[PDB]
């Protein structure tokens, strides 16, 4: 298993990087999510303000 | 040495390399929970001051 | 689903499964003499047969039934273990997981069976409840708050001299902390778990990595224990108020993080230590100027950080944390006015060396400013050095700190301006310095010799 | 169980292995410098060498 295993350890190094990179890219998605769901919270707060304006 | 000894050494090693990346991966997205509240909170607040 | 995937392949958890599985408790007999009914025993038996091979969550309800109704710890641990085994596997017991999750009632019922008999019992149950809470289809703060207040779960957690107990407990707490809402309730019960979390971390620093013990060294078990503790910490600290509060309470214990980074090579332990500090040093955090002073000064944070910058760790993120933390501590002290800092220390009578308080430049700018009645401010300083030695003696902790600082300040000023020589003579500081050579401690005689050599040079060239 | 990493050119791999065996080497697995993250070339390790040279300068200085 000496000359099979080395190839296996080689593969784990590429997979190791890849797990990390996939989490580093997941993070980046989270940042966009913050800007998207916030863009939605402002125009739902607009109509909140328009609701108590048409009541006054 | 022997094919058994190297095999054992093999299961422990690829386990450590892989586990360590998965645990680091958790740490990156633990930090992403913090940044999600923080940017969202800044961005919303800046605009809601202007809305008020 | 396969619920949570943690605590299935975990080693400390596997050690606990051996004890439970070793033992074989016959339901059929208990059920027949009465403690449970035939239907609960038939289900429990059938449940073992599903796990080992082939194709229910329909089975869920009589096991919930059994757990509650019986008081016997041995049967209930075997029932609870079997439930745990399914819950985590997505090869065995996908349907099981759904059944909790749809109806919150069997969770509250599962919470019932928590806080019963043996310490193993409380772990297993705690593991199952925690797996459904972190699935995002149900949450209840009260469960988590309530479980925290209790005696038994915290007692198990407090012990660290059994690897198994601590390992599971810190993980249950921490897993829940990922979800933002718990962070707030978990922090209420902090004062109980938190010294213990600090004790594992300190314990690692003192025992040499040059050896191997099996308890916590550089081997996989230890590496996880440290990691878990730091991760639980990091999570609470993300909230801006909590972090300010953490530094002010836990200060001694907090400074120890710097130490961890140094002794370890482990990128898991180290990244998190530096990161937890970085969060508290942040602009967002209330009173960040105070925390930064405290860290830099006492804990030697600046010198420790600077050394680190040369010897960086392979992972990029680790590097980013080292660089960002380094900048705040350094920036903060120098960017405050020189005149302000000097006046503030002399007046309050509490003096300590600092990054711009030892710089040659600090003095150079501030000399002119002193003059108001022939360098009145400098003269007050010489008066302070004189006062300390005579009153209250010398070689008392407080008074000794001030002397070394006072003496550092007076060398720079004197070496700079030749007119200072008159001031030492008029006030009578020149004689006080000659005594200070004779007064004990290496830093004190060192500073006195420097203080004397600056004076001599202008009198006689 | 102290980590050892040992390097040579291949040809004398067999005669190297041997000399090591009789001194007490176990779990001998050939790798490449690529396989651990840590045995890859970084700017970081060159700085340590520069600092090690500073140590050497300060030791002369003191002996004088």
């Amino acid at each position: 298993s000496q000359k099979n295993g080395i190839a296996t350890l080689l593969q784990a190094e590429k997979e190791a990087h890849e797990i990390v990179s996939k989490a580093r890219k997941y993070r980046q998605d989270k940042l966009k999510q913050a800007k998207t769901d916030a863009a939605k919270e402002i125009d739902s707060y607009k109509i909140q303000k328009d609701k108590e304006l048409k009541e006054f | 040495l022997t094919p058994n000894q190297v095999n054992d050494e093999l299961n422990k090693m690829q386990a450590f390399i892989r586990k360590e990346a998965e645990e680091k991966a958790k740490e990156i997205q633990l930090k992403a929970d913090q940044e999600y509240e923080i940017e969202k909170t800044n961005i919303v607040r800046n605009e809601t001051n202007n809305i008020d | 689903m396969g619920a949570t995937k943690i605590l299935m392949d975990s080693t400390h958890f596997n050690e606990i499964r051996s004890i439970i599985r070793s033992r074989s408790v016959a339901w059929d007999a208990l059920a027949r003499s009465e403690e449970l009914s035939e239907i609960d025993a038939s289900t429990a038996k059938a449940l073992e047969s599903i796990l080992v091979k082939k194709n229910n969550g329909k089975t869920l309800i009589p096991l919930i039934h059994l757990l509650s109704t019986s008081d016997n710890e041995d049967c209930k641990k075997s029932v609870q273990n079997l439930i745990a085994e399914l819950l985590s596997s997505d090869k065995y017991g996908d349907d099981t997981v759904k059944f909790f999750q749809e109806d919150p009632k069997q969770l509250e019922q599962l919470f019932d069976v928590s806080l019963k008999g043996d310490f193993q019992t409380v772990l297993i149950s705690g593991f199952n409840v925690v797996s459904l809470l972190v699935q995002n289809g149900l949450h209840n703060v009260k469960l988590v708050e309530k479980l925290l207040k209790n005696n038994n779960l915290i007692n198990i957690l407090q012990n660290i001299e059994q690897m198994d107990t601590c390992y599971v407990c810190i993980r249950l707490l921490q897993e829940l902390a990922v979800i933002p809402e718990y962070r707030d309730v978990i922090w209420l019960h902090e004062k109980k778990f938190m010294p213990t979390l600090f004790k594992i971390l300190q314990r690692a620093t003192d025992s040499q990595l040059a050896t191997r013990i099996v308890a916590t060294n550089s081997n996989h078990l230890g590496i996880q224990l440290q990691y878990h503790s730091l991760l639980l910490i990091w999570l609470l600290t993300f909230n801006p108020v909590f972090a300010n509060e953490l530094v002010q309470k836990y200060l001694s214990d907090f400074l120890d993080l710097l130490k961890l980074v140094k002794i370890t090579i482990k990128e898991k332990v180290s990244r998190l230590c530096i990161s937890i500090i970085l969060q508290c040093c942040s602009t967002r955090v209330k009173q960040h100027k105070k925390v930064i002073k405290q860290l830099l000064l006492l804990g030697n944070a600046l010198p420790t950080v600077q050394s680190l910058s040369e010897r960086k760790y392979s992972d990029e993120e680790l590097r980013q944390d080292i660089s960002n933390l380094k900048e705040i501590l350094e920036n903060e002290y120098q960017e405050l006015t020189s005149f302000d800092e000097y006046v503030a220390e002399l007046d309050s009578k509490l003096l300590c060396w600092s990054p711009p308080h030892v710089d040659n430049g600090f003095w150079s700018d501030n000399i002119d400013e002193f003059k108001k009645d022939n360098y009145k401010i400098f003269r007050q300083l010489i008066e302070l050095l004189q006062a300390k030695v005579r009153n209250g003696d010398v070689n008392a902790k407080q008074e000794k700190i001030i002397i070394q600082v006072a003496l550092n300040d007076i060398t720079h000023v004197v070496e700079l301006l030749p007119e200072s020589i008159d001031v030492l003579d008029k006030t009578g500081g020149k004689a006080d310095i000659m005594e200070l050579l004779n007064h004990s401690d290496s830093r004190v005689k060192y500073e006195a010799l420097k203080a004397t050599q600056a004076i001599i040079g202008y009198t006689f060239k | 169980m102290a980590l050892v990493q040992f390097y040579i050119p291949q040809e004398i791999s067999r005669d190297s292995a041997y000399t090591l065996g009789q001194l007490g080497l176990v779990q001998f697995r050939d790798l490449n410098s690529k396989v651990r993250a840590f045995q890859r070339t970084f700017v970081n390790e060159i700085r340590r060498l520069d600092n090690v040279e500073r140590q050497y300068r300060y030791f002369y200085s003191l002996l004088k």
